């Protein structure tokens, strides 16, 4: 009575057979494409600040309580606009290989289990790059709440300058973070190709 | 004294009404509920609330007003676009997590007697229920972040009216929303694949899992 | 320094108590209880058609700029009235859990070097009873946890009438608590289907483990 | 490293105490506590039927729709007074815990080469016997966290009178309470039965290991 | 070779060694003895807990007289402070001597060798002791600070708010347990001097000479 | 798999890239480095004969039975000037090795898996360098959350002398974090120098 | 590279140096000052009581004043400003020593692995006293704050005596700690020396030559 099923089994190859050739494109494609754009903007004037003093927003509190609008950081915020679709991207395509593999993933069976070890290894990589481009999303949110935290003591104690100086280093540590988010980035996409171009063979067919 | 049960017709009928319904429940799972899954999750993800473009068109107006170098504020509404998608996610969740708890409560009663040797079967049953489970967790993390997106996004709101002077609890709001929606986005292609790997071990472990010892 | 036989039968008492108790739990009380739990989940009280059933009454002034004490806000009568039927389901499930599992603790026979097949499924079925366990007990402070969380979300919608997200949080609470109540009366069936299938399968080596 | 008299005879003192406290207490004590425990679980307070009895009135003034000084709020008698029965069992199986363990920690000999699965079965014993320390001491800290859990409960309930889901949670930590309380005497008694259970099994490897 | 670094160190084995035999031979028999004393007084055995209920003086209000916040000073438990003070340096000693006895079977560890290493395994075993109870007696030195830290916090919120009747309650409860606790602190301090004591005086050949000369 | 030439050019232009960036770092800027922080480990800001001349102006009024600006210390945020960005570039070129190591990972096979234990080895050892350097970035922003708050407490509260004295030992632990902060990015250039060129044949070629 | 290749050679000549210089004549010394340092009067406090400092806060009547200044403990400030530096030293030498280690550590190549083995442990234990050394400095760092916490609480609720005897105990279980940081110390050294002169053989040669 219970037993595969060639209709529902016909849907998922559906599914099985689209995710497989969105991956090929992905090699073939997406990934080289977004390597080159990520080089293109590591080398740009933006992320490539001379002297760190060019960050130094205005922090207009007056000095020993009403307060006007302590804007953003401008250059920053420019920065976290091409940043945050990028972030976007590679989890969204980490993701989708991420499915690709599992579906891979054989019959349980009790040897001939080098190919599903050679799958593990990869998913190994996976699941690490996934938990470090999660980390990138949630730092963003904190970089606001910590730097409002910052200001809103700033104003409250304009005598303390500590509160001042903070803020101007979550901005220096945030710049220097988005530099390494765009590198980290483009090497999970380099590393991704790489890992899975050369071990392929294994990955689909790992019984050939 | 010796411990000896021996079960009344009535209670053996009563535990094969559950136990037929259960079994009964699982076959359709497997053969028409998942795969309808699969489809829908599929159109659902060809959307246009699902597929836009910039996440900035999210931004909802915050509407506090800004002061000025040297008036008190009105209602502040939540994000309508992002409650319209919370509306489509929140069904598939929690449908998936009883259903997760369908198969596990299923493979459980297909697990045997403990014998000595052909002990395989069973491996396979518990590598396979180690799996469900995995996937039960996810799906548990996902409730925890549609939860906490209604607690964070008020304390945002909170914190940006109540200091008006401070722009970054105003960028907050718009990052809790962005972080919000790809979230969001993330869940429904999760929950397309967990339906497509739950189908996928079970179906090529699918004698050992129902037969584990090899019985005609 | 050696067993003394008055402290021995005092203890097989205590034993065979909890014997013939879970002779009773299997045979009649485990049956009882996924008829009662399968009846309960077919009822239209975990069954509403349309969420907005359980959208409860949040009577808070909103402010008009141009133009803060509130009036009692009660709790939602629908979730309220389903909790006092899961609570006793829950009470029910971790005595009878905590009975069995001090029924298995002491069938552990003396330890040896060798001759523990019985001894292994008797952990084997162990592992599963601490899992429920610890399973059932989070469904115990959960219940606490809701009215916590929605007096402190109610809190802030008070406190704080300006803020929207406050009072549909509390909305949100609610629909998912429905939901959860609505799933931990189906694991609470679920454990006693899965107690009852597991003992009864592997009765004799949990009871005589070496013959 | 050689010994005087009165130094071998101050350790005697204790280790002959300890081991004749060890020996009464699984034949004499342990089956006591047994038999008392199964008669506190007749009791009428720990078999309370519908657990809305427990209810103890929350006198504090429900504001009208758009004040009144709240009252002296006393603590729930019924569970203060069960929580006097169920405290000096904690404590005292907690008491034997300790007792049993630096017991069975001075029968095990020199560490020798061979013959160590005397030792492997000292050291399984002395596991569940931490095991159930640990559970014990989690008592403790559920009976400590209702003080402060239902005080705070009130306090909210107090301060914001119109929030109605405080004066649910101090009710609800009530039958949560209640319930944790029942569930506790259960245990302690199980695991009197179970302390004995296992060290009587293995009473042969644990008081002579080596076969000697 | 170093010369000047073996010297000294080898006069600080030496001095070392001298201090446990010392410890075995005369210092963990004399405390034995002390908390077996100490533990049969009076001060520990307290028949009645009514007897440990502190004076919590704070205005007890009722709405009726009121329509016709200040407290007065709510001193510490004077039969728990008492004991605590005995604790306290009774705690000094144990982690003092159980470092000592530690740092003294750190330096009986020979040079690490492919084999011959049964009496590395018996140092191994003994050190996993001392670093059990060294994790235990910790313990009980920051739980005087956080008794302290949690009954002011429970007469503060009393005193605040005195009509929430389970502060006061929170406050004779901490009390309660804190005198339970000091019982068993003095119990396990006098265990942990007597298990060191037998498991050390056991094994003392292969502590001392693990590979035999 | 079938292969692409344009996709394949993409990916060797930042590969080449990336390995000559190596030979540059082993090379020249690692040893360059060394002597950098060497040198400044021996200047007199690195080593303050007294602490007391670390100590910081902390004017609030005392009571007995409202303030002026407190600034920040100066011999902390100089130092920090100068430390900031070598903690930028010891991260960059650690972030450089680790890509290009992973990118000599081979295809996964059956035996002869001596090499990829050397690589797994030196990119343990990289992981753990890795970790460490995160803190540090950090604890630059955590050092003025801190000082920031206990200054706040020590002007609200001016009779609690504990919050005085709590401001001058962040800035006595500061500069000794700092202190061994060069150390520890001096080392760790040192040890990754010595660890990649003795292993450098199996590191490049881990199967000959 | 030869411009480049002597630039490594001075630090890591120097290196060594500083390793083995360690090793015969600075440990040995902080052995001696450790124990000198442990016969001090401050260090062995008869009566803890003689600790506790005047905490001046007004005592109020039964059913208002100002607070003065309230002074930090000066018993405690002048022994911390004595272990403070043994505990940065201390942490300096771990760095040295596992930067020292790591150097000697040779190419990987399979067999004759059991020196490479030894070094690893003595790493091992060496990184397990740096962890215990950066923990007394979190202490030390901790104990600044949560007394004034305590005096802070204690100052604004001034009926509240616990607060109180929260201030006095703080400094007893800091001087307490204080003393055993400086026996760690002392222990570390000796611990530290014994390891790495009984292994010194395998430690700079593993490979045999």
């Amino acid at each position: 009575t219970l037993r595969v099923h060639p209709e529902a089994q016909a849907k998922v190859d559906v599914f099985r057979e689209d995710l497989c050739s969105k991956t090929e494109n992905l090699l073939g494609s997406y990934f080289p494409k977004k390597i080159s754009e990520l080089d293109a903007f590591l080398k740009e004037p933006a992320l490539n600040e001379a002297n760190l003093s060019n960050l130094k927003a205005p922090l207009d509190i007056p000095v020993p309580p009403p307060c006007g609008p302590v804007n953003c950081n401008e250059k920053i915020v420019v920065l976290l606009q091409r940043l945050k679709p990028e972030i976007k991207d590679v989890t969204e395509q980490l993701n989708l290989v991420t499915t690709w593999l599992q579906l891979q993933i054989p019959r349980i069976e009790d040897g001939n289990n080098f190919g599903v070890a050679v799958q593990e290894k990869v998913f190994e990589l996976m699941t690490n790059l996934h938990t470090k481009l999660e980390g990138f999303h949630t730092q963003i949110s904190k970089y606001f709440s910590e730097r409002g935290d910052a200001v809103a003591k700033a104003a409250k104690q304009p005598h303390v300058g500590d509160y001042r100086q903070l803020v101007h280093e979550l901005d220096e540590a945030e710049y220097q973070e988005i530099r390494l988010m765009v590198m980290e980035i483009r090497n999970a996409y380099a590393v991704l190709y790489d890992i899975i171009l050369k071990n392929f063979e294994k990955l689909k067919k790992p019984r050939g | 004294k010796p411990c000896g049960v021996r079960l009344s017709g009535e209670a053996r009928k009563q535990v094969d009404v559950f136990r037929q319904n259960l079994f009964q429940e699982a076959d359709d799972f497997l053969c028409t509920f998942l795969p309808r899954k699969i489809i829908s999750l599929s159109q659902l993800l060809q959307e246009d609330s699902l597929n836009v473009a910039d996440l900035s068109s999210l931004r909802a107006p915050l509407d506090i007003p800004i002061p000025d170098p040297p008036p008190k504020c009105g209602y502040l509404p939540g994000n309508e676009k992002l409650l319209a998608l919370l509306a489509l996610v929140k069904p598939e969740v929690w449908t998936l997590k009883e259903k997760c708890i369908l198969v596990i409560t299923w493979i459980q009663h297909l697990i045997p007697k403990i014998e000595d040797g052909n002990d395989f079967g069973v491996a396979i049953q518990e590598k396979v229920l180690e799996r469900v489970n995995a996937v039960k967790t996810k799906v548990e993390a996902f409730q925890t972040t549609i939860s906490k997106y209604f607690s964070e996004r008020g304390d945002a709101v909170a914190k940006a009216s109540k200091d008006t002077h401070v722009m970054d609890y105003r960028a907050l709001v718009h990052e809790r929303d962005e972080a919000a929606y790809g979230a969001l986005r993330a869940m429904v292609l999760d929950l397309r694949a967990f339906y497509a790997e739950l189908y996928h071990i079970i179906s090529s472990n699918l004698e050992k899992i129902v037969n584990p010892k090899g019985e005609e």
